[PDB]
């Protein structure tokens, strides 16, 4: 039956572990597709971890040059959480080099992006099955959220971007119903600048944290209902969220313009006035991961905050970050627990390879004692097709 | 035709043992039986034991069990006898002879198979 | 539920892409069938990718001398869409080196065609068990659609072709319900050729699409009703549909002799006096692929035409296509909407390899924004078992 | 619900091709078992091939000296037909180097045979639950069928042999009902010897023909109803049905002593006073295979026969053959169809490799048209593991 | 439907063999997980074969040092009976150094330990769905039963131990309801010691036989109802059952501190004063495995048995063993069937490789014929990755 989504977050305190795939340690030996760009999203029945593969596997010299986004041969495909993301185990969605993927409680809605730059065209399934297509206004390359959709009362909404990646372009919120695009409405935000959002349904509204890669080193959020009336901002916190930021200083309801070029997909999950800031522990590369509280964080501009947990060691590759939540159709509770996944990029440009992939770990938030670590990739680098 | 080559003459002092190679020096080797026949000096022959390599089974007579071992060597076309405890009454010469037919194909191996049509 | 089959097809005005399994680039590194003559065919609840193996796998020494299309090695297999032909995710189907597929709407219908080549028997299979054969009438090769057959409120029909593949021979239309041969018809066509044909049901009746191997490079076509009275011709359009074919001039409502020697299997969706023509790019090699509506190329001879959209580039590899459609009873539309798929032919004759395989996409028609583009294999021939 | 079997055989006059998985081909590559005595089964809803492992995989060190076929570590499994026996798509059913296994029409019973040679306990379970041992009776090898075992009306019947394979043994009949053995008889055949039945239903009764190891080439069969009150004897025919044999000749009813050692393990069906034999084509090794319907062979001795259809070429390797059956229940008829698999051994002993193994097809019999072809392994040995 | 419980132990007579995956052998070639404390746990309608993966391959330089019991790439995953534990059939359960998981008859519950050593959280999940954690109570290293827990009525029961692995620790059972801890008491047991208990329910209780690691050669045992009320104590036989320990001698119902240094995870079941030890056959290294019956070992002290099974040859490695039971629910029989499970530790620190794996065999007790045997390992060491 039909994903409600009238309940608010779960208040949390802390985050358990919830899976780690080991894909890079396992693709050495194994068949283990190159991935990039890897989410969760759940069914009121199961949980499966979306990913967009490079048509190539691990330790194979088709892997060659796989820094490059966008290629004829990057399809979504989505297996099991904690799976290696094999050809063996893998379900197909759809070809693109840019994805979306959500549940409205009945059928597996896919978000498929792939043409040339010019001309990029989204499929949209629902249960597998063409059900609508949109193609890109502004002819500069078409983009989503790269993370799961948010769905409310049978509806599902996504954010796509057009345009440049280094200046103003053109944002748009969509309402899908069963595949069908029904409305969408683009937003009027000058001077801000959206991309792969983390959206997440909150009591029958979506809030969507995304990234600023033109001027901002704080992240940008925008909230909106069924309705498509939206709200924008930046988050205040002078806890800077993406990656590269300066250090904690005074933040803005703003954009904040210091180390406010190219930046990282992370999440957030709004409290009232506080945040919970995913984001690295590194100032300028992807190394480390950690989860901060903020109870002031969403409305404040100060650099105080309450609450650390790491999760991945400062010294170690991280990547992209996104939200995912478990409905209480899922789960059983009255609220919408959240829950959150890591990306651990290995290879390029960093590492001396002729490759990039990533795997995956991801936690879920419960109201109980949990405790910090680091849960890195974990593999040895370069593998032998690098020699 | 098929050649088999055993070792040189030896000379052991009681208790102690003895092991004598056979080299197929042709074809046949891997699926034939290998027997090993020893004859005192005047007396008659009497076999010892037996071996078809690509079984891994061998069988022994009932007077040598216990002190003959008969080993192959699958890649160097090889068989051995090693005759331990030796007593003044092993003083004979001592023959290994290939059989004369392909062995039997056998699903259900015995740990003691053993062939004979002719050596 | 049967499959009515009633509805007319659905009109299109382009061509979203559906699928792309990237076979030969993870066959690279995986454990991936050597297949050729790949077809897609849908249930009422899913769809799949059947194709005939070599009975080895990509890079292993069994795949040498894999251009020969019939030995007593080759097996009809099937295996989810975008998935890859791995003995790890495939079902076996028949044994065939020449097969044909389709599902009524309760159980899946295949035609294993094996034997030698003046003896050649098609094992019959619903659900998997043998419920008819049926042996080759004159002596000469055998063989059906390499594409999926049509069914139509129970019944299914196929084509298969009895003779030479250089002249005359001998054609006839079957009527298989729950697997058992209940009606057949030799169709008297003297100078016609038909070969592989792509039958897809339209409005209760059924039209196929073929190949003329002997002396036409126009498409010939037959279509025809539950009680197998039979319509015969050509595609009387200018714009030639097989491979190799003359540049494009005035056309026939008969065979076209120039360049009317040996062809391709191919597809093509007649809507009134218009048809939607999928053929390669190029005029004498398989290379390249594109749809184009002419509105009037059904009954009309001139070579203009109105849409054409790009799906793989001149430059490389194309080969076999075929028709696929979705039924309102998997869609829910009100209309039997039309797909193709596309395969992509790697290796011999044309590479220094010493096997031949094949990759395979997919488009399915809407009534929307869509984009021309060029999906390729993309494999980096040769492969390490070839040094 | 259970499985009646009170239906007859259903008349034949052929045999088409079943299934054929390449295994050996594909186990160059793939990870594939190096397995031994394969046989098909079947339920009311599929068919499934099981085989005896060798706890290792082809082109693996493990796979050396596996000629020997009992070690603690080879297991019963199995496998969907046509698909290649894996650990990727192998279900594990018992610890067993001779095994057998049918389905009453509700659940699974598979036999195991394990242990020392003089302690050899065969373990029942039904449904994967142990539900009966049973212990060798005289401490010389404990086997069994190697195929299908039959069920009626929910009772299932096999044979096992105890004592020499060189000489007079021991064979016993035993009625299973739910995994647990209620009834079993030893039988009183003195100078007859039983080895590796292949046992059918037809029509409330079991007729089992099995293999004279001992001093036969015409193959000794014993047929029995539910009481197991049973009949023995031999196939008279003058087409000898064991390999080795002498060459056709005046057959007899009692076992044939010209080149009556060791044989092959095979199968035949009754049909009135006439026989479908399969066998060898060679007479010396296990070399070929035919159908031969002799219209008076199981009770006359001479050599005539009306219909000879081939399988596999003289020149390429066979091996173990048995029957199985699809039951009205599965296949709709109103009789129970016969079908046969054939093993096709490769290596060891007679091809220069470390290892022995095998590969599969079957053939199921129709009253319609068909074709003799020769469907060989195919694979190319020696493979990279025995240079 | 819930797992009712309030059956006694099925008496047994013997143990026949249930499963063997042959893991380290196939993973000479085959994808295969680096695996360590594996176990059996059964629902009401299957059996499965949990483990700790190393989140790597066999015969991949990522299998290098994986002595090391506790890092963060180890997960619980499970994968059918008798099967490989590969990335390709493998379901992931929880990312874990130390486990334990029972299904209460709804829903799979699974433990999974990870984080660091001071502050280690077990994260409980009930359909893979986190219901609940807890943390570590003493700083040092938190451990649980690493076999199947025990359920009845519905309430699901297990053993943690919190402290010193070389002296006294503290030791919790806890009583979880739907994924849920509702009740936990800490266990008054001063120069106890309890480590990697084997939990089984008996009519309406459980009684759980564990290892001392401290000061015991024979192995520590508590019992407890659904409130939590428990008996403590060792078992008195002087058939000593950890290993190491001394020759069998006069016992002691305390700690026998005779080589009562670190010790082997085991497991025993108690039938009145009588008792089924498991047990090593080698008194210092972890070399092969046996079962005996003492009929009256439980309560008494002397080093007299009547019944003893082979089960691993003397010279062949073993390790872990632990209990695993099938209740009435899944069997249809009467009363709760025992079983076990015997893990085999290949390589490391015993053997000259840069690895330690290991593969499991299983036996199931019944009241009919049973012989004793060894089913080792078989792995020919060391692989091609140690050279
Ligand atoms: C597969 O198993 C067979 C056994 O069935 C192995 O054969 C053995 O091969 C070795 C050499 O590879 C033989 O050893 C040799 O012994 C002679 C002395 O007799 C010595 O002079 C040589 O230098 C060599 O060490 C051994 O006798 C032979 N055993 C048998 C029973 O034939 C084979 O090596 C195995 N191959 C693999 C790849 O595992
Ligand atoms: C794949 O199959 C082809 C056959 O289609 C194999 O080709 C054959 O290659 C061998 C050499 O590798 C050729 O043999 C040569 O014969 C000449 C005498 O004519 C002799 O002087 C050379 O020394 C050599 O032995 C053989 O003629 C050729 N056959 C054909 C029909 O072309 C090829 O070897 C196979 N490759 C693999 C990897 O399986
Ligand atoms: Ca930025
Ligand atoms: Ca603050
Ligand atoms: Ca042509
Ligand atoms: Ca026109
Ligand atoms: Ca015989
Ligand atoms: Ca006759
Ligand atoms: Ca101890
Ligand atoms: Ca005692």
């Amino acid at each position: 039956v039909k994903l409600a989504g009238n309940s608010s977050l779960c208040p949390v305190s802390g985050w358990a572990i919830y899976s780690k795939d080991n894909s890079v340690r396992i693709g050495s030996k194994g068949d283990v597709f190159v991935i990039r760009e890897p989410f969760i999203s759940c069914s009121p029945l199961e949980c499966r971890t979306f990913f967009l593969t490079q048509g190539a596997l691990l330790n194979d010299k088709h892997s060659n040059g796989t820094i490059k986004d966008r290629s004829p041969y990057r399809t979504l495909m989505s297996c099991p959480i904690g799976e290696v993301p094999s050809p063996y185990n893998s379900r197909f969605e759809s070809v693109a080099w840019s994805a979306s993927a959500c549940h409205d409680g009945i059928n597996w809605l896919t978000i498929g992006i792939s043409g040339p730059d010019s001309g990029a065209v989204a499929v949209l399934k629902y249960n597998g099955i063409i059900t609508d297509t949109i193609k890109s206004w502004r002819n500069n390359i078409l983009r989503t959220q790269e993370s799961e959709c948010a769905c409310v009362n049978g509806s599902c909404f996504t954010i796509m971007t057009d345009g440049p990646s280094d200046g103003q372009a053109s944002y748009k919120i969509f309402r899908i119903e069963k595949g069908k695009i029904v409305k969408s409405v683009e937003m009027n935000a000058p001077n801000y600048h959206y991309e792969e959002c983390s959206c997440y349904p909150d009591s029958s509204e979506i809030t969507c944290v995304c990234r600023d890669n033109w001027h901002g080193s704080n992240r940008p959020w925008v909230s909106f209902n069924q309705n498509l009336e939206y709200q924008i901002g930046y988050i205040c916190s002078g806890v800077f969220g993406d990656n590269p930021r300066p250090n904690d200083k005074t933040g803005s309801c703003g954009p904040v313009s210091s180390n406010g070029a190219n930046g990282v997909k992370g999440f957030s999950f709004k409290y009232g006035n506080g945040v919970w800031i995913g984001r690295t522990k590194s100032i300028s590369s992807r190394k480390g991961f950690e989860m901060i509280w903020d109870p002031n964080g969403w409305t404040g501009t100060d650099n105080k905050f309450s609450i650390k947990q790491d999760i991945v060691g400062i010294n170690e590759w991280s990547g992209y970050s996104g939200s995912f939540v478990q409905h209480p159709e899922l789960t059983g509770l009255d609220c919408i627990r959240p829950c959150f996944w890591v990306e651990l990029i290995r290879g390029r440009p960093e590492e001396n390879t002729i490759w990039t992939s990533g795997s995956s770990i991801s936690f879920c938030g419960v109201n109980s004692d949990t405790v910090g670590w680091s849960w890195p990739d974990g593999a040895e680098l370069p593998f032998t097709i690098d020699k | 035709e098929v050649q088999l080559v055993q070792s040189g003459a030896e000379v052991k002092k009681p208790g102690s043992s003895v092991k004598v190679s056979c080299k197929a020096s042709g074809g046949p080797f891997s699926s034939y039986g290998f027997s090993w026949v020893r004859q005192a000096p005047g007396q008659g022959l009497e076999w010892m034991g037996g071996i078809i390599p690509v079984y891994g089974t061998t069988n022994y007579a009932q007077k040598f069990q216990g002190r003959v071992t008969i080993t192959a060597d699958e890649s160097t076309s090889t068989a051995y006898m090693e005759l331990s405890s030796l007593k003044s009454e092993d003083t004979a010469v001592y023959y290994c002879a290939r059989d004369l037919q392909r062995t039997p194909m056998v699903d259900r191996i015995i740990g003691s198979y053993y062939y004979y049509n002719g050596l």
